[PDB]
RNA sequence: GUAAUCGCA
DNA sequence: ACAACTGCGATTAC
DNA sequence: TTGT
C-alpha cells in the first residue's frame, strides 16, 4: 500500500531491437516471395522458412526481454510483478511487450501469418480474428480438462 | 485483510438462523424469554440482547466452511466465526489457495457442529493452524501470493549499486550509522 | 443444421489403402452411403450386412 | 505529433440527442401489423365482416 | 537448434576450404561444416571467434559485412529420429488460368492406369503458358477454329 | 431475457448447432466446435456458451443476412475496375473461398506503381501475401467479423480474445440503474443498440409534440393526433424495473423515426448500463487481494448505483 | 519594418460554407430519397468529382491549419450568415482586414426573376455581396503589398462585377513583386463548350504565373474526345510493354507539346491534379509527375472529398512559400508535392471542408508513413 | 483535510409528507415528475441553520408554473442559500400541498424507518457542506531552517463560506484535543 | 532490393528517453554522438 | 461578454501595429484590453504614438 | 461490478471520502482496483479507456471509436490517449493530468495519513456496470425447517429455505481428515 | 421416398459438386446422380477428386 | 400510404412540372432544390429540407430537381454549384431569392417569412 | 414434485 | 450392454 | 459421438 505500484501503458518496455529484427524478417520474407515467383524455391521450403524465421524472431525477442528489464529498468512494475512470482509469467509478458508469434491453426496446422504486434501496439483484425482460434481451444480445453479430471 | 488463521467473518443475519436454538436456550436461560414462543418473537423483532446473546454463544463454537468445487482435502475447513454487519462472509486472504478461491463471485457454505465429539474434532483436527502443508509433496500451501509478495520483494530488493546510484567514478572522490 | 448433398468422406483403414465413401444427405435425414475397397468394390453401406451391389442397385432404377 | 486521422470524428457532445434519421442510420424500422396491412397480407376486421355478410346475404 | 548470431557489426572471414557447400532446407544457399572452425568477425575495435564442430549451416560467406545479432549460422546439433513424423501433404494452387508445359524430368506415362497424375524422375520446372480457357459446344467448333 | 436492452437484440442473433434434429451436447466432436475460415464475417469467433455447451451456441455477425438458399451472406467489396467501379455484394460462403480478400488498407508506396505493393489476403481458406493487382475483393466494414456484445467493447485490439468472451457475458447481466448516465469512450454502437433494442419511443409519424404528460404524449401531424403511452415503473421477465422519460420538449418538430422519450438504461439514445467514477489502479491494505474493489460511501449517499428491482407473488 | 517570417498570401472570391462549383452530368445514380446510400458514391466517386474543391475560404483555412499566414479579400454583408462565417474565419487565425460589411445588400442571396416566355430564362436583378467587390475602394492595398502569392477561382469571372475587380487586384499584386495562382475550380456554367470557357478565361490565364488544372479540365479544353478514344485504346494482337499486359488504370503523363497551346510566357508553374491519385508538374526546363495514392474506404463511414483540392492547393502554396528551390529543382518540387498529395489524402476522411483539414504535423505524420525514407 | 471532511456539520430535509399519493413509485396528474423525483429533487435542498433539533416547513403553490425553493415557508432559524433550485413542474392548474422536516446532523443517514406513519416518506440526506478540499506545501528558502508555505483550498456549497468553514474545522479539532487536558477520569 | 521497399517499422517510435534525451542535450547538461539521440543512448538514460 | 468576438482585425488599425499585436498573440479586443500600456510599449516596433493611436481607435468604437 | 474490459470484482469495504486516496486536485477516487489483473487476464485498453475518460470529463467530450484504430498507423490509440490527455492538461490547468515524466500516471497522497505515495499510480474514469448477480439474492440461511415426503432430507432451493448439500467430492476430505463423527451427524440427524 | 427426398436445396448441392444439368425443379435421386456419385468415388482412387469438409459453412443450412 | 407513412415528404419534380407551377398560380410560398447524389454537402441540407418540411406542413411547398435528370434546365436557372435553393415568392410580381452553399435552417425561415 | 432452457464460479 | 465434473441459482411447462 |  505504502509503495502502490501500478502499470501503465508507457510501462511496458520493448526490448530496444524488435524493429531492425522485424525488418529484416520482413525483408527475408519478401525476397523469398519474389524468388518463390520466379521459380528459385517450391511452396515447402517457402513454408519452413518463414514458419522457423518468425519463431526464431519471437523467441529471440522472449530471450531477450528479461536480461533488458533486469539490465536498463530494474524496478520496472511488470517486472517486479514477473520477477517477484506476483503474477504473471514469461509467456504472458512476452504477449505484453514483445510478440505473439505463429498462433496455430485448429487441426495443427500452422496460420502461417505471423502476429508482429503486442497488445501495447494493438493487433490487426486479421491478427485477433487468428487469436481467436487460440481462445476457442483454450476454452474447450478448459472445460474438457475439467470434466476429465 | 485484518482476520487470523482461526477466525473468519460471519454475517449476523445467517449466524442468527444457523444458531437459533441456541440463541433460544439463551433466551430461556436468562430471564429474558418464559418460553420457546416469546423467545421466537423477539429473535424475528431483531431485539440487541439477542444480538448478545448470539454473540456469547459462538465464542468458542467452531464454523465448517467449505467450497463446491471439493477436489483436494482443503476444501473443508474450520474456522472461529465473527460476527460481522454485512451479507459477504469474510475470509483471510491466507488461506485462499487452499480453496482455490477468488473473490470474483465466489460463494461457500457453512456447517454447525451440534456435538460435542464433532466440535472436539472440528476445533483439533480441521482447523487452519494444524494443516499448513499439502498432501501431495508436503509443500507449505499458505504462502504470501500476490501483495504481500510483491510488498516483501519491495522491502528486500536492494538499493541501485553501480551507475544508477552515482554520475561519475567516486575514484576521484552509506552515510548514516544506526547503533 | 448439415444441408442436403453428397459428402465424399475418406477413412485410413488399419492395413491397406484408405477407404473412401461418399454420403448422400436427405431433408428428412436418409444415408444412402457408398464405399470402395482396395478393389473397385463399389458397395453402398445402405443395408446393415457386409455390402451390396451397386450394379444391382442400378439395374433395379431401370439401367 | 499529431495523429493522421481526425480527432474531431471521435468527439461528440455530450448532451447531444441522436438523431436516427442521420446518414448512418439505417431506415426507420416499420410496424410488423401495418406493414402487412399496407401490402395486402393482413386484411382489416371490417373487410372480413362485410366478406361474411355477403355471403349469408348470398345464402 | 540453437542459432549463432553476430556479436557486432563487422566482416566475416574464414577459410572456405574446410566446409562443403549445400542447400538448406529454405532453399538458401549454404556451407556445410563437419569440423571445428575458427571465424573472426572483423570489427572496428575487437575480433570475435564463434562456431560449433558438428554438423552446422553456414549462412554466411567468406568476406561478406553482416550486421549484429544476424542468424549467422545454424548449429542444427539436435537431431534424432521422430517417431511423430507424419508425411503431411501440402497442394499447389494455380494463380493464372492457362495450359500446362514441361520439357524434361516428367514421365510421360500416367502413374495409374486412369487420371491425370503424372510423377517426376528429376527435379523439373512446370510452366502454365497465360490464356483465358473457354467452353466450345459442337454447335461452336464448327465456325470458331484453329487462329481465328 | 430482458435484464437489459441489450439481452433483447442479443437473444434474437444467436444461432445453435443443438437443438431437434440437431448434435447433442455429448454427440458433437471436438471439430464442431472450432472457428472455420468459413465462420469470418458470417458468425462471431468469440461469442460462445460457457460449459458443456461450448462451441455449440454462437451469435451472428452484425452485417449478414440469410440467403435465398439457406445461407448465411457477408457484404465484400469489389475493388474489381467496372462500369460501377464498386459493388456490395452479399457473397455466400462457398462463393468467397475463390476471391483475393484483402483487409489491409492501401497507404503504401515504394518508388513504384501503387499496384505493386504487397498485402495480407485471403484465398482458399488460407493466409498469404499478393500484389494489390490480384486482389478481387475487400473488407471495409469495422464490425463485420463481430457481434453486438464484442463490438461494444472499446480498444479490444489490445484485450485478449479469451477475456472478450468474458467480456460479453458480463455486459449482459448489468442492471438497470435509477438513473442513467452515458459513456465518455464508446465504440458508437450503442446508438443502433438502443434504436433496435425496442426499450425506446421512436414516433411513427411527423408532427408536432402538442401536449406533454409522463402517462402518454401526443403528436398532431397532417390534420391527425397520435397519442404514444409511455412505460411508467413495469417489471421485466428478470425482476429488473423497465421506465421511461421524456425526451422531446413540447413544441419541437420530429420526424418518422426519432426518438420521443428515453427508456430505461437510456439517455440521449445511446445504451447506458453503466456510470462513469474515478478508478486508482493501486493495492489498498489487502482489500483489493486477488479480485476485489474499494469503494467509496459517495456512490452510497449520492444513489450512483442504485437500481429498482420488482418480484411478483400470485397464488 | 520587414514582414512576418512566414510568407502571406491572399485567397480572393466568394465565401461559402459548403459550395461545390464543379458540377458535371454523373452516369451513376443512387436512390433519390434515401441519403444513407449516397456515401456508396464517395467511394466510387465520378471521375471530375474525385477531388473537388470549394470556396476561396476553404484554402486559406486549409492554409493556416497547415502552418503559415493567410488573408482572404471578398465582401460579406452585415447578415448573421456574414459575421458567422467572419467568426469563423477568425476563430481560425485567418486576417480579414481586407473583408468588407456592407449593410445594404445580404449575403447569400441573390434576387432573380423567372420571366417565363418560351421557356425558364433567369436574369439577375441584384448580386450578393459574395460577388459584388468594388475594384476602387474595397482593395487593401498594404495586403496586396505583404502578399506573395495571389490565389483566385473562376467562379469570380461568372460575374460582371468581379471580373475588374480580380483584373485591379492581380496588377496591384505585380506591381509590389506577387505571384498569381490561379485555380480553375470551373462552375456549373463553364462546362458548356470548350470555346466559350477558353475565350472568357483566357484574360485570367494571361496573367497567372501558377496554374492548377484538374485532368478532367484539361481534357475538356483539350479536345476531351480524343482523350476518351485514346483511354480506351486496346492492342489487337499484341502489347507493346508490361502495363498493357496487367491492363491497370490509365494514368497518362501529357507530353509538353499537347500542353503547348495552352501555354505562356509568364507561366512558371503547371499542376494537373488526377484526385489525389498522380499530379503532373510542368515547367519550361522539366516535365514529370509525381505518384500518390488515396485509401477513401479506411474509413467507410464518413468518407468526405469535399475539402481534398483546396488542401492540396494549400500545401502547394505554403510549399511555395517556404521552399524557393522548387521552381529550379524537380526533386525538391516532388518532394514537396508529396505533401500536398498527403494533405488531400488527410483531408478525404472526414465530413466537412472547414471540420476536417489536416494540420502540419499530420500531414507530415502521413507522408513519412506511406512513402519510403528515400522519397521524403 | 480531515476536519473540513466529515468533522462539519449541516441541516438537510430529512422527511416529506405527500397529501393523496398511493406510493413513492407513482405518478400525480398535472406534474412532470413522478414522486421519487420529487424527492430526488428535494433531497438537495440547501439550508442554513445553526441550532439542533427538528423543525417543520411546508409548500404551498397553486396553479400552473415551476414551484422552487422560493415557495417553502421556513421557520425564523432557518433559511436557504440557493433560492431557485427546481422542485417540481407544473403543466396543469392543481394546489400542490406538501410538508417537510428539517433536521440538522453530520455525516449521511440511512433511510431506516420505512415502515412508518403512513403519508410520510423518509429521504437520506448527506450533511456534509465542505464538498472539497486540498492543500499543497511549499517551501520558503530560508537555508538552515526549513520552513515551508501551506495553502488550503476549500469549496463550500453555499450554507457556509469558505473562512466560516475553516474557523469551524480548527474550532472542532481544538475542541477535540482538549480533552485529553482534563483530569483523568 | 535494388529499391527500397516499404515497412510499418520504418520510422522510429517515439517515446519519452528521446525527447528527454533532446531536452539535456541543450543547455549542456549531457552530450550525444550525433544531433538525434540513438537507441543505446536512450535505453542508457532509462538506466541513469 | 462580447469582446470576446471583437477580433482587432474588425477594428480599423494601421499594418505595422496591426502586425505587432499579432506577433505579440493579441487577436481579440480583449485581450488588448487586459493588456497594459507599459506592456504595449514593450512590443518591437510599437511606437509611444501607436499606443496613442490605438487607445484612439478604441475610445472612437 | 465490471467494467467493459473483462475486468469483475466484488465490493469488500465501503471506505469514507476522507480515508480514501486524492488526486493532486483534492478530490478521492471512488474506486481503488488491484493493478496484478493486467499482467494475468491482459487487458491493456482498460487502462486507455480510463486515461480517455479522464481527459474527456475535463474536457467536457465523449469518445466513440471504431475499433481497430491501429489500421491508420501504429500506435494510434497511443497518440489519441497521449494528446487528448495534453490538452486536457493545458486548458484546464491541471498539471498533474499529464506527467512529461511518465505519461497517463499521476502521484496520489493517502487519505488517512497525508503522505504521498512512493510511485505513481494509473488515474482515470472507465464505465463501471453493477451486475445482476447481488448478495441478497444470494444470502441464504437454514436451522431446521422442512422436509422431502420420499427422500426426507431438506428441501432444495433458496426460496424453499433448504440447506446445503454434502457431496461425495466432500465425504472424501472429511475422510481424509478423518472426522467420523462429523461425518455421521451429518449423514444421519 | 424419404432417400429420394432431396430438397431444392439438396438438388442444387448434388448438381455443384458433380457437374449435372438436372433442372432444379427435379428435386429426386435420380440413377443418374448415383452413377455419377459412383464415377467420382472411383476417380477418388486414383487421386482425380477432392474430398469435401463438413464444418464448411456452404455444406450447412440456416433454419 | 394509409397504414404507414411516408419517410420522406419532399418529392422528386421533373423539369416540366417546375415550368407548369412557375406558370400556374400559386398561394404559398416555393422552395426549389437542386441536388445530386454525388455532391457531398447536400446529403446535409437534404435532411434541413426534411426538417422545414416538416416545419412547415401545407404552409409551403417544396421539391427537389435532380441536376443529373436535367442538367440544360438547371444550368439555364443560373446554378453555379449544388448545394442552391430557389424561394420562390408566391405573388408573381416579387423577385426569387436564389441562395448558393449550406446555410442555417434558420437563415430558410427568416427568409420565408419576411423575403418571400 | 419432475422435466426443458439459461446463467454462475 | 455400459460410462462420459462438481454443485448452485433463475424461469416456464406439466 | 467415442470408446469400451
Ligand atoms: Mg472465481
Ligand atoms: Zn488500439
Amino acid at each position: 500500500t505504502a509503495t502502490s505500484i501500478s502499470l501503465g501503458i508507457d510501462d511496458l518496455l520493448t526490448i530496444p531491437s524488435k524493429g531492425w529484427l522485424v525488418q529484416d524478417a520482413e525483408q527475408q520474407s519478401l525476397i523469398l516471395e519474389k524468388h518463390h515467383h520466379y521459380g528459385n524455391v517450391h511452396a515447402v521450403e517457402k513454408l519452413r522458412q518463414s514458419i522457423e524465421i518468425w519463431y526464431a524472431t519471437s523467441e529471440y525477442l522472449r530471450q531477450e526481454m528479461n536480461p533488458n528489464f533486469r539490465m536498463t529498468d530494474p524496478f520496472n512494475p511488470v517486472h517486479i510483478m514477473s520477477f517477484s512470482g506476483a503474477r504473471g509469467n514469461a509467456s504472458q509478458v512476452h504477449q505484453l511487450v514483445g510478440m505473439r508469434g505463429l498462433m496455430s491453426d485448429p487441426q495443427g496446422q500452422m496460420i502461417d501469418l505471423p502476429i508482429q504486434s503486442n497488445l501495447r501496439e494493438g493487433l490487426s483484425l486479421t491478427e485477433y480474428i487468428i487469436s481467436c482460434y487460440g481462445a476457442r481451444k483454450g476454452v474447450v480445453d478448459t472445460a474438457v480438462r475439467t470434466s476429465d479430471a | 485483510p485484518s482476520l487470523s488463521l482461526h477466525r473468519c467473518g460471519l454475517p449476523r443475519e445467517i449466524a442468527i438462523e444457523l444458531f437459533q436454538t441456541f440463541v433460544i436456550r439463551g433466551l430461556i436461560r436468562q430471564h429474558l424469554a418464559s418460553n420457546i414462543g416469546v423467545a421466537k418473537s423477539k429473535i424475528r423483532e431483531k431485539e440487541p440482547i439477542v444480538w448478545e446473546i448470539l454473540q456469547e454463544v459462538m465464542q468458542g463454537h467452531p464454523v465448517l466452511l467449505n467450497r463446491a468445487p471439493t477436489l483436494h482435502r482443503l476444501g473443508i475447513q474450520a474456522f472461529q466465526p465473527v460476527l460481522v454487519e454485512g451479507r459477504a462472509i469474510c475470509l483471510h486472504p491466507l488461506v485462499c489457495k487452499g480453496f482455490n478461491a477468488d473473490f470474483d463471485g465466489d460463494q461457500m457454505a457453512v456447517h454447525v457442529p451440534l456435538s460435542l465429539e464433532a466440535q472436539v474434532e472440528a476445533r483439533l483436527l480441521m482447523f487452519s493452524h494444524m494443516n499448513l502443508l499439502s498432501p501431495a509433496i508436503g509443500d507449505p500451501i499458505s504462502v504470501p501470493t500476490q501483495d504481500m509478495l510483491i510488498g516483501l520483494y519491495v522491502l528486500t530488493s536492494g538499493n541501485h549499486r553501480g551507475i544508477c546510484v552515482n554520475r561519475y567514478n567516486p575514484c576521484n572522490r552509506k552515510e548514516p550509522f544506526f547503533s | 443444421l448439415q444441408s442436403p448433398g453428397i459428402y465424399y468422406r475418406s477413412e485410413l483403414d488399419h492395413n491397406g489403402i484408405s477407404v473412401y465413401t461418399g454420403t448422400i444427405i436427405s431433408d428428412w435425414g436418409g444415408r444412402s452411403e457408398l464405399e470402395i475397397d482396395r478393389k473397385a468394390r463399389i458397395w453402398a453401406r445402405v443395408s446393415r450386412k457386409q455390402k451390396i451391389s451397386i450394379l444391382v442397385l442400378s439395374s433395379a432404377m431401370g439401367l | 505529433g499529431d495523429p493522421v486521422y481526425p480527432t474531431i470524428n471521435y468527439i461528440q457532445d455530450p448532451d447531444e440527442v441522436i438523431d436516427y434519421r442521420g446518414p448512418d442510420f439505417h431506415e426507420p424500422t416499420p410496424n410488423m401489423l401495418a406493414y402487412l396491412k399496407e401490402h395486402g397480407k393482413i386484411i382489416s376486421r371490417e373487410e372480413l365482416e362485410k366478406i361474411l355478410a355477403k355471403e349469408k346475404t348470398e345464402e | 537448434a540453437e542459432h549463432v548470431r553476430a556479436p557486432s557489426n563487422g566482416k566475416i572471414k574464414f577459410n572456405e576450404d574446410l566446409v562443403h557447400p549445400t542447400r538448406t532446407r529454405h532453399g538458401h544457399p549454404a556451407f556445410l561444416c563437419s569440423i571445428d572452425l575458427y571465424v573472426t568477425i572483423e570489427s572496428e575495435d575487437i575480433l570475435h571467434n564463434v562456431n560449433i564442430p558438428p554438423k552446422s549451416l553456414l549462412l554466411v560467406q567468406n568476406d561478406q559485412y553482416v550486421e549484429s545479432e544476424q542468424v549467422i549460422a545454424e548449429i542444427r546439433a539436435g537431431i534424432s529420429t521422430l517417431n511423430f513424423k507424419e508425411k503431411v501433404r501440402k497442394h499447389i494452387y494455380s494463380d493464372s488460368d492457362g495450359e500446362m508445359h514441361w520439357s524434361t524430368d516428367v514421365y510421360h506415362a500416367p502413374e495409374f492406369t486412369y487420371g491425370n497424375v503424372h510423377l517426376l524422375p528429376k527435379t523439373s520446372h512446370l510452366w502454365i503458358l497465360l490464356g483465358r480457357p473457354c467452353r466450345s459446344s459442337l454447335v461452336y467448333l464448327s465456325i470458331h477454329k484453329d487462329q481465328d | 431475457d430482458r435484464t437489459n436492452p441489450l439481452t433483447q437484440i442479443v437473444h434474437g442473433r444467436k444461432l445453435s448447432y443443438l437443438g431437434p434434429g440437431g448434435l447433442t451436447g455429448r454427440t458433437a466432436s471436438f471439430r464442431i466446435r472450432d472457428i472455420h475460415p468459413s465462420h469470418y464475417g458470417r458468425i462471431c469467433p468469440i461469442d460462445t456458451s460457457e460449459g458443456i455447451n461450448v462451441g455449440l451456441i454462437g451469435s451472428l455477425a452484425i452485417h449478414a443476412r440469410i440467403g435465398h438458399w439457406g445461407s448465411l451472406e457477408s457484404p465484400f467489396y469489389e475493388i474489381s475496375e467496372r462500369s460501377t467501379g464498386v459493388r456490395m455484394l452479399y457473397l455466400s460462403p462457398g462463393r468467397d473461398e475463390y476471391y483475393m480478400v484483402a483487409a489491409g488498407n492501401s497507404l503504401a508506396l515504394n518508388q513504384d506503381i501503387q499496384e505493386e505493393q504487397v498485402v495480407p489476403a485471403r484465398y482458399r481458406q488460407e493466409f498469404l501475401t499478393i500484389a494489390w493487382e490480384q486482389v478481387h475483393l475487400r473488407s471495409i466494414f469495422p464490425f463485420q467479423y463481430f457481434s453486438i456484445g464484442a463490438s461494444l467493447i472499446p480498444f479490444i485490439e489490445h484485450n485478449d480474445a479469451n477475456r472478450a468472451l468474458m467480456s460479453s457475458n458480463m455486459q449482459r447481466q448489468a442492471v438497470p440503474l435509477s438513473r442513467s448516465e452515458k459513456c465518455i469512450v464508446g465504440t458508437g454502437l450503442e446508438r443502433q443498440a438502443a434504436l433496435d433494442s425496442g426499450a425506446l419511443a421512436i414516433a411513427e409519424r411527423e408532427g408536432r409534440v402538442v401536449y406533454t404528460n409522463t402517462d402518454k404524449i401526443l403528436l398532431a401531424g397532417n390534420g391527425d393526433i397520435l397519442s404514444i403511452p409511455l412505460v411508467i415503473y413495469q417489471r421485466s421477465n428478470k425482476n429488473t424495473c423497465m421506465h421511461q422519460k421524456l425526451q422531446v420538449p413540447r413544441g419541437k418538430c420530429i420526424k418518422k423515426g426519432q426518438i420521443l422519450a428515453d427508456g430505461a438504461a437510456t439517455v440521449g439514445g445511446e445504451l447506458a448500463l453503466g456510470k462513469n467514477v474515478l478508478v486508482a489502479y493501486m493495492p489498498w491494505e489487502g482489500y483489493n487481494s486477488e479480485d476485489a474493489v474499494l469503494i467509496s460511501e459517495r456512490l452510497v449517499y449520492e444513489d450512483i448505483y442504485t437500481s429498482f428491482h420488482i418480484r411478483k407473488y400470485e397464488i | 519594418f520587414p514582414y512576418p517570417n512566414p510568407p502571406l498570401v491572399i485567397c480572393f472570391g466568394a465565401a461559402q460554407k459548403e459550395f461545390v462549383p464543379t458540377v458535371r452530368v454523373s452516369h451513376e445514380q443512387m436512390h433519390q430519397d434515401k441519403y444513407s446510400e449516397w456515401k456508396m458514391l464517395q467511394w466510387n466517386p465520378p471521375e471530375f468529382v474525385r477531388a473537388p474543391g470549394g470556396p476561396p475560404s476553404n484554402v486559406a483555412i486549409s492554409h493556416v491549419r497547415l502552418g503559415g499566414r493567410a488573408a482572404f479579400m471578398g465582401k460579406v454583408g452585415n447578415d448573421e450568415f456574414g459575421q458567422e462565417m467572419v467568426l469563423l474565419m477568425n476563430k481560425e487565425k485567418v486576417q480579414t482586414r481586407a473583408v468588407k460589411f456592407d449593410d445594404s445588400m445580404r449575403t447569400g442571396c441573390t434576387h432573380m426573376k423567372i420571366k417565363f416566355e418560351d421557356g425558364k430564362m433567369k436574369v439577375e436583378k441584384v448580386k450578393e455581396p459574395a460577388e459584388d467587390s468594388l475594384s476602387s475602394s474595397e482593395l487593401n492595398l498594404d495586403v496586396l503589398k505583404e502578399a506573395r502569392i495571389f490565389h483566385f477561382n473562376s467562379e469570380v469571372l461568372t460575374s460582371s462585377s468581379m471580373r475588374s475587380t480580380l483584373f485591379k487586384a492581380i496588377s496591384l499584386s505585380k506591381k509590389f513583386g506577387g505571384l498569381v495562382f490561379f485555380d480553375l475550380n470551373l462552375p456549373l456554367p463553364l462546362w458548356r463548350s470548350r470555346d466559350e470557357t477558353r475565350n472568357l478565361i483566357k484574360e485570367a490565364w494571361e496573367q497567372a504565373n501558377i496554374i492548377e488544372v484538374s485532368r478532367q479540365e484539361l481534357e475538356f479544353l483539350l479536345d476531351e474526345e480524343h482523350y476518351e478514344r485514346k483511354r480506351n485504346y486496346r492492342p489487337q494482337y499484341f502489347a507493346e510493354n508490361f502495363e498493357q499486359t496487367k491492363q491497370r488504370r490509365d494514368y497518362y503523363h501529357y507530353t509538353p507539346a499537347e500542353i503547348a497551346p495552352l501555354w505562356h510566357d509568364g507561366l512558371k508553374l503547371l499542376f494537373v491534379t488526377d484526385g489525389t491519385l498522380r499530379l503532373h508538374y510542368y515547367s519550361p526546363s522539366f516535365d514529370g509527375v509525381v505518384v500518390g495514392t488515396e485509401d477513401v474506404l479506411i474509413t467507410p463511414f464518413t468518407c468526405d472529398r469535399t475539402g481534398s483540392g483546396d488542401a492540396v492547393v494549400a500545401g502547394i502554396m505554403r510549399k511555395l512559400t517556404t521552399q524557393p528551390e522548387m521552381y529550379h529543382d524537380q526533386d525538391v518540387l516532388e518532394r514537396q508535392l508529396r505533401f500536398a498529395i498527403a494533405a488531400g489524402i488527410i483531408s478525404q476522411w472526414t465530413i466537412g471542408a472547414v471540420r476536417g483539414f489536416p494540420t502540419e504535423s499530420a500531414t507530415q505524420n502521413l507522408k513519412e508513413q506511406v512513402y519510403v525514407p528515400s522519397m521524403w | 483535510r480531515r476536519a473540513l471532511l466529515g468533522e462539519i456539520e449541516g441541516t438537510c430535509i430529512t422527511r416529506v409528507k405527500s397529501e393523496k399519493v398511493p406510493h413513492e413509485y407513482s405518478t400525480i396528474t398535472g406534474i412532470q415528475e413522478s414522486v421519487h423525483e420529487i424527492l430526488m429533487n428535494l433531497k438537495e435542498i440547501i439550508l442554513r441553520s445553526n441550532l439542533y433539533g427538528t423543525s417543520d416547513a411546508s409548500i404551498c403553490v397553486k396553479g400552473p408554473g415551476s414551484v422552487t425553493a422560493q415557495d417553502i415557508i421556513l421557520p425564523p432559524y432557518v433559511e436557504i442559500v440557493d433560492n431557485t433550485q427546481h422542485i417540481a413542474s407544473l403543466t396543469e392548474p392543481i394546489d400542490f400541498c406538501i410538508g417537510l422536516q428539517i433536521e440538522r446532523n453530520r455525516g449521511y443517514l440511512i433511510k431506516t424507518p420505512h415502515n412508518f406513519q403512513d403519508g410520510s416518506y423518509p429521504i437520506d440526506a448527506v450533511f456534509m457542506p465542505v464538498r472539497n478540499a486540498n492543500h499543497s506545501i511549499h517551501s520558503y528558502g530560508n537555508g538552515n531552517e526549513k520552513q515551508e508555505i501551506l495553502f488550503l483550498e476549500i469549496w463550500t456549497n453555499g450554507s457556509l463560506t469558505p473562512k466560516e468553514a475553516l474557523h469551524e474545522a480548527s474550532r472542532n479539532l481544538i475542541d477535540l484535543f482538549i480533552p485529553f487536558l482534563h483530569m483523568e477520569e | 532490393p535494388e529499391k527500397e521497399q516499404w515497412s510499418r517499422w520504418q520510422r522510429r517510435r517515439p517515446d519519452v528517453e528521446t525527447v528527454f534525451l533532446k531536452a539535456m542535450a541543450e543547455t549542456g547538461q549531457v552530450k550525444l554522438y550525433g544531433d538525434h539521440p540513438t537507441l543505446t543512448e536512450t535505453a542508457l538514460y532509462r538506466a541513469r | 461578454i462580447a469582446l470576446k468576438s471583437i477580433f482587432i482585425d474588425q477594428s480599423e488599425l494601421p499594418s505595422r501595429i496591426y502586425n505587432c499585436l499579432k506577433m505579440s498573440n493579441i487577436y481579440t479586443l480583449l485581450d488588448l484590453l487586459n493588456n497594459s500600456q507599459e506592456d504595449l510599449m514593450k512590443i518591437e516596433h510599437f511606437r509611444s504614438e501607436d499606443v496613442k493611436r490605438i487607445l484612439g481607435i478604441l475610445e472612437k468604437y | 461490478v465490471a467494467g467493459r474490459h473483462g475486468n469483475k470484482g466484488i465490493i469488500s469495504k465501503i471506505l469514507p471520502r476522507q480515508d480514501m486516496p486524492y488526486l493532486q486536485d483534492g478530490r478521492s477516487v471512488d474506486m481503488v482496483f488491484n493493478p496484478l489483473g493486467v499482467p494475468s487476464r491482459m487487458n491493456v485498453g482498460q487502462i486507455f479507456e480510463c486515461s480517455l475518460g479522464l481527459a474527456g470529463s475535463l474536457l467536457d467530450r465523449h469518445y466513440r471509436i471504431a475499433p481497430f484504430d491501429e489500421r491508420y498507423e501504429q500506435e494510434a490509440s497511443r497518440k489519441l490517449v497521449f494528446s487528448e490527455l495534453y490538452e486536457a492538461s493545458k486548458q484546464t490547468a491541471n498539471p498533474w493530468v499529464f506527467e512529461p515524466e511518465y505519461p497517463g500516471k499521476s502521484r496520489i497522497f493517502d487519505g488517512r495519513t497525508g503522505n504521498p505515495f512512493e510511485q505513481p499510480v494509473i488515474i482515470g474514469k472507465p464505465y463501471i456496470l453493477k451486475l445482476i448477480h447481488q448478495v441478497d439474492d444470494k444470502i441464504h440461511g437454514r436451522s431446521s425447517g422442512h422436509y422431502a415426503l420420499v427422500t426426507q432430507q431438506p428441501l432444495r432451493g433458496r426460496a424453499k429455505q433448504g440447506g446445503q448439500r454434502v457431496g461425495e467430492m466432500e465425504v472424501w476430505a472429511l475422510e481424509g481428515f478423518g472426522v467420523a463423527h462429523i461425518l455421521q451427524e451429518m449423514l444421519t440427524y | 421416398q424419404q432417400r429420394c427426398e432431396l430438397g431444392r436445396i439438396g438438388r442444387r448441392n448434388m448438381n455443384r459438386r458433380l457437374n449435372l444439368d438436372i433442372p432444379q425443379n427435379n428435386t429426386f435421386l435420380l440413377p443418374r446422380d448415383i452413377l455419377a456419385a459412383a464415377d467420382h468415388l472411383i476417380g477418388l482412387k486414383f487421386g482425380m477428386g477432392a474430398l469435401d469438409d463438413m464444418n464448411h459453412l456452404k455444406n450447412k443450412r440456416i433454419r | 400510404g394509409k397504414y404507414v407513412r411516408e419517410d420522406y415528404l419532399v418529392k422528386k419534380v421533373s423539369a416540366k412540372d417546375i415550368q407548369e407551377l412557375i406558370k400556374g398560380e400559386r398561394n404559398v410560398p416555393l422552395i426549389i432544390d437542386f441536388y445530386a447524389t454525388w455532391c457531398g454537402p447536400c446529403i446535409l441540407m437534404a435532411q434541413e429540407l426534411e426538417m422545414l418540411a416538416v416545419e412547415y406542413e401545407s404552409n409551403a411547398l417544396i421539391v427537389k430537381v435532380d441536376t443529373d435528370d436535367e442538367y440544360e434546365f438547371a444550368r439555364d436557372m443560373q446554378v453555379r454549384g449544388l448545394p442552391t435553393l430557389y424561394f420562390i415568392s408566391p405573388d408573381p410580381n416579387k423577385d426569387a431569392i436564389r441562395t448558393e452553399g449550406l446555410i442555417p435552417i434558420q437563415m430558410m425561415r427568416d427568409i420565408i417569412n419576411n423575403d418571400l
